[PDB]
């Protein structure tokens, strides 16, 4: 199999509109926001404008192929793939995707998509000009799927983000935490999952 | 409650809007 | 039936341009605005910029499937479904949809769509810096259908949705049906009036 | 005939690239602006930003159906229909359509499309802060068709628009006039039409 | 009246525009 | 032939992605900017925001039809036609097309497209508030084609067009076609430079 | 073969979603930014807004045709072609493409695409009002492909861009340098490439 | 005259641009 | 390292995330 | 020169970039 064959096979099997659950197990989606920049901050309106890489991975076993004597990965446009319907519940702008909309698909059926996204959030911005800094909280989850269809699994739960964040921003990152939260309501048997991202940052001295 | 979680809301017509 | 079958079926069967009335009864649409934020307010121009979830539900019985040995719900892109042509009559900007455009379809044919929307409105902003606050009215209805084709109902009267970080606080949200009959015309015209009573925080 | 049939037939018969002239008579188009709001006005730059419903009606007899045992009207997406190529000659922004893009089609073949539109115009803004007010003229016509292909007619010549205009605008409407102009040029045998909408308005005191 | 409700308007050609 | 027939034939015949050269002669394109308004001017950043009708004409002989006992013109959406890849080399924004995207096609195959366009340019804006005024130059040409594939020419011919309500007035418009042949390269490279001399009104 | 034939053959052969590697050699891509303008600069936020031509070239041998008695080049819409997934890693806005999206394809299968792009970057803006000027670094590479699938190379390397840059900008270009970086990480056998564009510029006196 | 009306313009190649 | 180069990241699941 | 005209540029790979 060459790359053309693999891509042909993926186009034949992949259903962009069909969540790839296997036997009613949830699709485990791993998600980690890597902050690149904080562009604009307003302490009066409590709004922040940020750029981050949204590292997202999951598995679609139907995409798998035998990779002895074949490439073990290819780049595939996301319009040919199912992607999780993730959204930030406190976003006040559409996510602007800055980058080419290509995922990486591994021969075992793993999908890796890491778009660079610019987006505005309504956030606690107080203390941004102090030493402790501001702590801006972003809640991310599936817009339509509960925990028996999609699980959201934060990776890199604690980091200073030093490897990603622009040295040229007027802000510096003190700490980023990404934590899983699941609620069960008395009305309804299933659980609801999200990642709470806490971005603790301040204006540079 | 359910209705203020977007997924719970649309999953539960009898409970929510 | 697996999810793929159901979704395939729905895409083949659903007619996005065809109102799914059953035996000339209206499609009963429920609509309820959940306010998430008030971003900008202008007391001089009487304009507000708001973010809200528009919880909308209705039935398309043609989408139904037998769910005994199958999933009883799926997520479906709205471009594959008929959606009610609801609009806010006093909107002064296009609704900017912030979220993935997927509805939830239940096996009995119920459809639930709850987009997060950012939109600007012309409305009464006077008193926004007082204790009683401003009361901004938003009227939502079908752009082209009367009440024998689409009926619209609320779901009547904050804290569980609204950002604690907004400059504003919500005092009260009221959502009421209006049905008007004009002398000219036998059928009724409905809308849902949302009254958003809010003020600048101290 | 059920609604699905009618909609199918309309989508198949209406051709967005084909003006529905019958026996080489013009398509008679009515246009009538109902003003909803005046959002911004600049007396220095002579610009206004307005919201209006653009009631547009015309007939395509080939869309007609027998309505005895069928709905007498249906709502149809305008992307399935020919629509007249009307433009405002003194617009300085794209018309931003705020509403669902559905027309109403009656069983005799009449089509009614009334989008809510936000748009900016270059026009006479002088006197806006006086009692007589400013009079802003907006000229609307076919971008490519002469009067033997499309005729454009105003509907009502005179209105205060009290029933449409927002009580919350900073401005009030004194008068709206909508008049047909027809010009024949020496060079060219056919006539050129437009509707001149004169919006007489002032800042509330 | 009818004509200032968008749906009533387009549903009633004989009444509105 | 009725209009439907002509449009059907055009849709069958037209190749929107293929330059309609006849016998390896260039497609002769005429272009003429008719200035309607100057909306914003910045003398510090040397940027202007202008609205103009871009009168563009050329021939696609494959579109021709016999027009005895038929209409001799029709209006055609430009998405069904080849259009020249013209660009303004000193534009700093996308051309915002304000009007319906329909061209006029004549039975001999002539195509006439005149969109109203709003666009920003990097321009000499100095002197805009003086009597001599500023002179802003806009250079238009084919983005990818040389002169043996597309020739671009002005139009054998201000203020029958320009808004009387603009805060600016047009003093003068000059049009200069340039064709250059370099020793390196066999073909010639063309553009039309439109010089718009304008000032703030008293 | 006329241009219609060539375009038909390209549409038959080209797979826009399949990287045209030949025998598992990388696709060699050349990229060179030609600066046309610097529109806005902020020394406080370290942001610049720039317009540049992104000259990009590569080869897809499957597109080749015999060009005796045929055209030896054609202009082709990029939607019919594979294009490299290049991105600027420190971009803070989507690339706004200002020009017609046509590439030039030569009969030997070379593809040349040079869009005019407006885009904002986070970069070192300090010294912009001094004689030495600011030096703003833009890193460009493939979003998903390593160096055995796509290699990215500069062309010129050193230029004042005098042939391209608007004389009407508030800024002047002192120097533009374009250099390749290749990194190999301990974890991973393949190399990761980018082109670093260093734009040395200052406010005119 | 003709040429400053957009429709008249494109309808009359021999007269206008 | 690898994970802060976008291509290296998605090419190396076992290393990144 | 050739390279500062966009069409001449992409028409002449051996001359330009």
């Amino acid at each position: 199999l060459d790359r053309a064959d693999i891509l042909y096979n993926i186009r034949q099997t992949s259903r962009p509109d069909v969540i790839p659950t296997q036997r009613d197990r949830p699709v485990a989606v791993s998600v980690s926001l890597k902050f690149i920049n904080i562009l604009e901050v307003n302490e009066i309106t409590n709004e922040v404008d940020v750029v981050f890489w949204q590292q997202t991975t999951w598995s679609d076993r139907t995409l798998a192929w035998n990779s002895s004597h074949s490439p073990d990965q290819v780049s595939v446009p996301i319009s040919s793939l199912w992607v999780p319907d993730l959204a930030a519940y406190n976003a006040i702008s559409k996510p602007e995707v800055l980058t080419p909309q290509l995922a990486r698909v591994v021969s075992d059926g793993e999908v890796l998509y890491m778009p660079s996204i610019r987006q505005r959030f309504s956030c606690d911005v107080s203390g941004v000009d102090t030493e402790s800094g501001a702590t801006c909280r972003i809640k991310i989850g599936s817009w339509t799927h509960h925990s028996r269809e999609i699980s959201v699994d934060p990776t890199t739960e604690n980091s200073d983000d030093s490897e990603y964040f622009s040295q040229y921003s007027r802000f510096e990152i003190l700490d980023v935490t990404q934590k899983k939260n699941s609620v069960t309501y008395s009305c309804c048997p299933e659980a609801y999952e999200d990642v709470e991202v806490s971005l603790n940052f301040r204006k540079k001295g | 409650g359910c209705c203020s979680h977007p997924a719970c809301n649309v999953n539960n017509p009898h409970i929510c809007g």
